[PDB]
């Protein structure tokens, strides 16, 4: 099964701030309107990078798991909430052949009417972690709409991660290096963004520098 | 015994480190806690074991010796024993029989301190700020960064704004003041 992906997918691809600006970037951004996966706990690639977006109605979606080989060969990352925690490992972990929960070690940390937003990538050894959170009331797809993930986490765990998967709706898609131009807005927030290569109108727009333009 | 390039019976049989080891060996007199008048017998030591180490085994295997051509089973009666002595710590020992705890810290997630000055406004200085550096003025600002973000750019992409890591309030970077110096004459024919 698949969806629309519409115009998610966007996060701040730097820790700059920038104010009512059309800041032109080129990173691993979700393609607009490209086509995720939609799952109602399968083994996933993880390719260059993944989009992760789950709603939700009830904590359903505890958190995933990433690795190469995800059976205990070498280090691997686990990520969950545990009723009032999460938890962060990155352990030689033996996996289960169908991982969920009930109703050698480098790092380790223990601190629909909802949309929770993720976007993971694995640049130079260092694990990125961008997430947005809204409410919603909508059953069937991710909504038509745009928003912006901030960072949250940014871990040195040097590992290669090239399979993952989920623990217990949620939606899967993959980032590419593509040309986004960003409207930051009067406060820094980036408000609205175009994908360059999506149309000639998109091309358009970010040749000229600007979201509209004269005839 | 405890080195790069050292050789004895520690360092053939128990504890090894590379002949260029990457850190440091750290030891200090511990007479007054790991000794008492009774015999500490509690510390042992590997005494016999065949071939030799490689650095960083810390290979618990412990069965008996034999040495030359004799079978052993146990009983350790004749050119074979059991491999560990313990030693024999008390508190009346001399300097180099008393005992020594020994720390070796061997060599990305690992730093030393960096440390910050006290932070001045208003002045021309060569600042630094986590990554970054630069020459201006510092100064307090209206901006609102996001609670993520640290630096704040110009529209030429030349940094303009910082948020203070240590008490997380924003300065307003200006440039440090140049311009030309331009002299204003008559004719030299005239006046100097
Ligand atoms: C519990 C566990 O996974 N232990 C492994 C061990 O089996 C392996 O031989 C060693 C390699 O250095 O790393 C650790
Ligand atoms: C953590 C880990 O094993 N990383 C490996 C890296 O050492 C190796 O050089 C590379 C080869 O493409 O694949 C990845
Ligand atoms: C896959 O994406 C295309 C748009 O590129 C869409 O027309 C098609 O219906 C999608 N496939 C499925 C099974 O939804
Ligand atoms: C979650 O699990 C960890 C062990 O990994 C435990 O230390 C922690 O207390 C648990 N938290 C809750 C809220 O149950
Ligand atoms: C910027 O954030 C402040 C709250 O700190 C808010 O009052 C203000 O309206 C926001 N500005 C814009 C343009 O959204
Ligand atoms: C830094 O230390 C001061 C106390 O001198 C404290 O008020 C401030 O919150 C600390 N900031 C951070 C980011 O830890
Ligand atoms: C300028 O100085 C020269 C001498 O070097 C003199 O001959 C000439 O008349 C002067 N002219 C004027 C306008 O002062």
């Amino acid at each position: 099964a698949y969806t629309n992906s519409f115009t998610r997918g966007v996060y701040y691809p730097d820790k700059v701030f920038r104010s009512s600006v059309l800041h032109s970037t080129q990173d691993l951004f979700l393609p607009f309107f490209s086509n995720v996966t939609w799952f109602h706990n399968p083994v996933l690639p993880f390719n260059d990078g993944v989009y992760f977006a789950s709603t939700e109605k009830s904590n359903i979606i505890r958190g995933w798991i990433f690795g190469t080989t995800l059976d205990s060969k070498t280090q691997s990352l686990l990520i969950v909430n545990n009723a009032t925690n999460v938890v962060i490992k990155v352990c030689e972990f033996q996996f289960c052949n169908d991982p969920f929960l009930g109703v050698n070690c480098t790092f380790e940390y223990v601190s629909f009417k909802n949309l929770r937003e993720f976007v993971f990538k694995n640049i130079d050894g260092y694990f990125k972690i961008y997430s947005k959170h809204t409410p919603i009331n909508l059953v069937r797809d991710l909504p038509q709409g745009f928003s912006a993930l901030e960072p949250l986490v940014d871990l040195p765990i040097g590992i290669n991660i090239t399979r993952f998967q989920t623990l217990l709706a949620y939606y899967v898609g993959y980032l590419q290096p593509r040309t986004f131009l960003l409207k930051y807005n009067e406060n820094g927030t980036i408000t609205d963004a175009v994908d360059c290569a999506l149309d000639p109108l998109s091309e358009t727009k970010c040749t000229l520098k600007s979201f509209t333009v004269e005839k | 015994q405890i080195a790069p390039g050292q050789t004895g019976k520690i360092a053939d049989y128990n504890y090894k480190l590379p002949d260029d080891f990457t850190g440091c060996v750290i030891a200090w007199n511990s007479n007054n806690l790991d000794s008492k008048v009774g015999g500490n017998y509690n510390y042992l030591y590997r005494l016999f074991r065949k071939s030799n180490l490689k650095p960083f085994e810390r290979d618990i295997s412990t069965e008996i010796y034999q040495a030359g051509s004799t079978p052993c089973n146990g009983v350790e009666g004749f050119n074979c024993y059991f491999p560990l002595q313990s030693y024999g710590f008390q508190p009346t020992n001399g300097v180099g029989y008393q005992p020594y705890r020994v720390v070796v810290l061997s060599f990305a997630t690992v730093c030393g301190p960096k440390k910050s000055t006290n932070l001045v406004k208003n002045k021309c200085v060569n600042f630094n700020f986590n990554g970054l550096t630069g020459t201006g003025v510092l100064t307090e600002s209206n901006k609102k960064f996001l609670p993520f973000q640290q630096f704040g750019r110009d529209i030429a992409d030349t940094t303009d704004a910082v948020r203070d890591p240590q008490t997380l309030e924003i300065l307003d970077i200006t440039p440090c003041s140049f311009g030309g110096v331009s002299v204003i004459t008559p004719g030299t024919n005239t006046s100097n």
